């Protein structure tokens, strides 16, 4: 599952988290198995304007 | 005290039932002993615990 989020929202891509994108964008189950991968993409996914 | 043996059996059974009912009032280290209070106060990830 690939998406782009904020820097502070990377804690919410986890089982059992309370948050905004956890509730209305992407929800993980309590018994979720797997790995969450996050890396900074300021050089590619950002523009000066 | 002529009929103590039967009264003893009745008292023991009633006391065991009273203890079993009374044990529901104990929280056993949880925040509350009432299931409805936990389900209405906490989210399912910590309410599960």
């Amino acid at each position: 599952d690939s998406f782009v989020i904020r820097g502070d929202e990377v804690r919410q891509i986890a089982p059992g988290q309370t948050g905004k994108i956890a509730d209305y964008n992407y929800k993980l189950p309590d018994d979720f198995t797997g790995c969450v991968i996050a890396w900074n993409s300021n050089n590619l996914d950002s523009k000066v304007g | 005290s002529a009929l103590g043996k039967l009264q003893d059996v009745v008292n023991q059974n009633a006391q065991a039932l009273n203890t079993l009912v009374k044990q529901l009032s104990s929280n056993f280290g949880a925040i509350s002993s009432v299931l409805n209070d936990i389900l209405a106060r906490l989210d399912p990830p910590e309410a599960e615990v």
